[PDB]
RNA sequence: GUGAAGAGGGAAACAACCCAGACCGCCAGCUAAGGUCCCAAAGUCAUGGUUAAGUGGGAAACGAUGUGGGAAGGCCCAGACAGCCAGGAUGUUGGCUUAGAAGCAGCCAUCAUUUAAAGAAAGCGUAAUAGCUCACUGGUCGAGUCGGCCUGCGCGGAAGAU
RNA sequence: GAUGUCGGCUCAUCACAUCCUGGGGCUGAAGUAGGUCCCAAGGGUAUGGCUGUUCGCCAUUUAAAGUGGUACGCGAGCUGG
């Protein structure tokens, strides 16, 4: 609630677009960065955004604290560019990036035929280290989280695709 | 997990949410206690 | 700690009194000393929150009615059948 | 998980932490390799006798870069030699296995000063107080 | 109000000493870290200089309740702070003691004699010997330039008609 | 009371329910219980409050950090409450126990130090040292926040012969 | 003044609280495998004996030998035992 009196405050060279309801950032080094505010309604003003209560509506301070944090995240998006740096460990996994496509194993005999989205670019320093460029904070850590999905850091060994938060805690091995 | 009924803090970690009708234990400590429905 | 108002009893009786339930409030009575029973009428939901801090019991009230002041503390406690919300309380003088 | 402790314990006799098991798991657990540390620790010993635990206080940062702070021997070893004793009771404070002055005590103190945080050599005397009454001794003003 | 005094009375306890000292340091740190607190705590004890570790909120309230003197304009943001009522040189040296396991940038401002030092020229004032050594140093200022300096320049002329 | 020994209106209907006590005839009006968007006759009623389950319009034990209002009150821009981040120290890996027993396997001490400050530790978790949250300290942080209680609304609990 | 019973075959049908493949959590689960475990009616789901007979005992198949109702399915079909 401290969140949804917030102004932003914007800043200098970043157009933020408003049709009421969809909000949309543009700015240099990117396209399609934006915000949905659904139950409540957020006024730009000439920088000091003002959130408050939506016609047709009875809920309050859901969506509010929303569209600040995503607002703002996605004016970093455009401003500096979102964090890049992905990392898996175990062996023979790899996500090695050719083009469009990112190169893995999962022991399959089909090709696994994993592939980042149009929208989105990435690049690899070694092997099993990706480097991912865009500025959309969404986007990002979508394709990480469908890429982890069924090989998320186990509570065990640790071993996973391992990017921002995360649940792996360790455990000792069984008594002999 | 089990299934159960009742939701209750498992965990100082356990943040209890609301995924559509039914109040689920989901925690970020431990996978150990994802609990179904409460 | 609490300052609070009654009003003198307009109506008496069962009949009277299931009559100021249905509005909000109830009966309430200020015994001893010297002097006559001071019949009132309290505001239920003005104590409820008042009494849910231990205080309405460790410290004594202003209860103003006609404009009157002689300062109470609580007695024994009447309570509807399902709720230990206040059907009506008895008071003495302080 | 960054997977850090700060001020990570050990208590060793200088010359026997090659093995892994006086040394227990723990600095593995924070990434110190067993072997480089015992080489690390070997250069500041050459002063101290075989078989007389040395405390040992380690900070291990987030990148499992570390550094290790080397002590003075215990007030504990200390007691337990002046007051003839092998071991504890077991039993603090109402099991009695013999009895240290505050003279005796006041000496430990300075043999422990350039480890103690104390403003007075009392305060010091203070501190490993406790340590005598853990074993079974009877701290006499 | 807060319902009990823990945060009321270390206010007055802080601002008393803080009025009062002849050199004080406002520095960042945001985690102080231990290992160097103890050995500040240490060398405090060697040279009678005191440091507390306070948090904006404290020192806000302080500035509210008492008037302070060239230390306030720094009590925003995370904040340590040494100061001394006696020997003004160790304060402004311990700030250099800080400074050998720490980022320099971090002072804010500092206060010498009741003066206002801004943030860049703490670091050239700051090697400071203490109010002893310092009127001893200007009383042989005054000593020296007084007659030695005044025999210096007669000695000077006599050299130049000595021929060789 | 009704049916038994009575017609009509309402209930998805019936021989006892709720209203009501058919003399007949009248393309007459009102009222009852019950209703008022379509079946199907009338309010998508005016003002305010609230939920998002077809709850409403299907029932309990039971429970929690589901969600709002309200009044009374503590906290309350002089900085909250809670998390996230960083610090978590000196003796001290105290004594016993043990591979080491180290706040968190067991048991006893339950202390003392420079300190604005860090329990010889509240709870978690492969037996465990671990990893983690935790007050307390300091950041992010500049407005609501929480305990009690009244109250609107929720939940999962609530799986079967066509 | 007739709503008439047991077990089996043939032929069935409907409920899923699933015998099994399948997708997924936890694990005192390294992996495997098992313990724990949720969604799911779509489909396949054995035979000879003795007894009136389901169940039994015994020999036997297969990866396997399910759960519940039906004038306790089906005598204007059968064995009517």
């Amino acid at each position: 609630s401290r969140v949804a009196k917030a102004p932003v405050v914007v800043p200098a060279g970043v157009d933020v677009k408003i049709n009421g309801q969809v909000i949309t950032i543009k700015g240099k080094n990117g396209e399609l960065t934006r915000t949905l505010n659904d139950a409540v309604e957020v006024k730009h003003a000439d920088n000091t955004l003002t959130f408050g209560p939506r016609d047709g509506y009875a809920d309050g301070w859901a969506q509010a604290g929303t569209a600040r944090a995503l607002l703002n995240s996605m004016v970093i998006g455009v401003t500096e560019g979102f964090t890049k740096k992905l990392q898996l460990v175990g062996v023979g996994y790899r996500a090695a990036v050719k083009g469009n496509v990112i190169n893995l194993s999962l022991g399959f005999s089909h090709p696994v035929d994993h592939q980042l989205p149009a929208g989105i670019t990435a690049e690899c320093p070694t092997q099993t280290e990706i480097v991912l460029k865009g500025a959309d904070k969404q986007v990002i850590g979508q394709v990480a989280a469908d890429l982890r999905a069924y090989r998320r850091p186990e509570p065990y060994k640790g071993k996973g695709v391992r990017y921002a938060d995360e649940v792996v805690r360790t455990k000792e091995a069984k008594k002999k | 997990m089990k299934v159960r009924a009742s939701v209750k803090k498992l965990c100082r970690n356990c943040k209890i949410v609301k995924r559509d009708g039914v109040i689920r234990v989901i925690c970020s400590a431990e996978p150990k206690h994802k609990q179904r429905q409460g | 700690m609490f300052t609070i108002n009654a009003e003198v009893r307009k109506e008496q009786g069962k009949g009277a009194s299931r009559r100021l339930r249905a509005a909000n409030k109830f009966p309430a009575i200020i015994y001893g000393g010297k002097e006559a029973p001071l019949a009132i009428e309290l505001d239920h939901d003005k104590v409820m929150n008042m009494q849910a801090k231990a205080e309405f019991y460790s410290e004594v009230l202003t209860i103003v009615v006609d404009g009157k002041e002689i300062k109470v503390k609580a007695q024994d406690v009447q309570r509807h059948p399902y709720k230990p919300k206040l059907q009506h309380i008895d008071f003495v003088r302080a | 998980a960054k997977k850090v402790q700060a001020y990570v314990k050990l208590q060793v006799a200088a010359g026997m932490a090659n093995p892994s098991p006086p040394v227990g798991p723990a600095l593995g657990q924070q990434g110190v390799n067993i072997m480089e540390f015992c080489k690390a620790f070997n250069a500041k010993t050459d002063s101290i006798e075989k078989g007389l635990p040395i405390p040992v206080v380690i900070t291990v940062y987030a990148d499992r870069s570390f550094t290790f702070v080397t002590k003075t021997p215990p007030a504990a070893v200390l007691l337990k030699k002046a007051a003839g004793i092998k071991s504890g009771s077991g039993k603090p404070n109402k099991d009695k296995v013999g009895k240290i002055s505050r003279a005796q005590l006041q000496e430990i103190a300075q043999t422990k000063a350039a480890d103690m945080t104390g403003a007075d050599i009392e305060a010091m005397t203070r501190s490993i107080e406790g340590t005598a009454r853990s074993m079974g001794l009877v701290v006499e003003d | 109000a807060l319902n009990l005094q823990d945060k009321q009375a270390i206010v007055a306890e802080v601002s008393e000493v803080a009025k009062g000292a002849l050199s004080a340091v406002v520095a960042d740190s945001r985690g102080v870290t231990v290992d160097k607190m103890t050995e500040l705590r240490k060398a405090g004890r060697e040279a009678g200089v005191y440091m507390r570790v306070v948090r904006n909120t404290l020192l806000r309230r302080a500035v509210e309740g008492t008037p302070f003197e060239c230390l306030k304009d720094a009590f925003v943001g995370p904040t340590l702070i040494a100061y001394s009522m006696e020997h003004p040189g160790a304060a402004a040296r311990l700030f250099k003691e800080f400074a050998k396991a720490n980022a320099k940038f971090e002072v804010k401002a500092a206060a010498f004699e009741g003066e206002l030092i801004p943030a860049s020229q703490i670091d050239r004032l700051a090697t400071l010997p203490t109010y002893e050594e310092a009127i001893a140093r200007l009383m042989a200022t005054m000593k020296e330039a007084s007659a030695g300096k005044l025999v210096r320049t007669l000695a000077a002329v006599r050299d130049a008609k000595e021929a060789a």
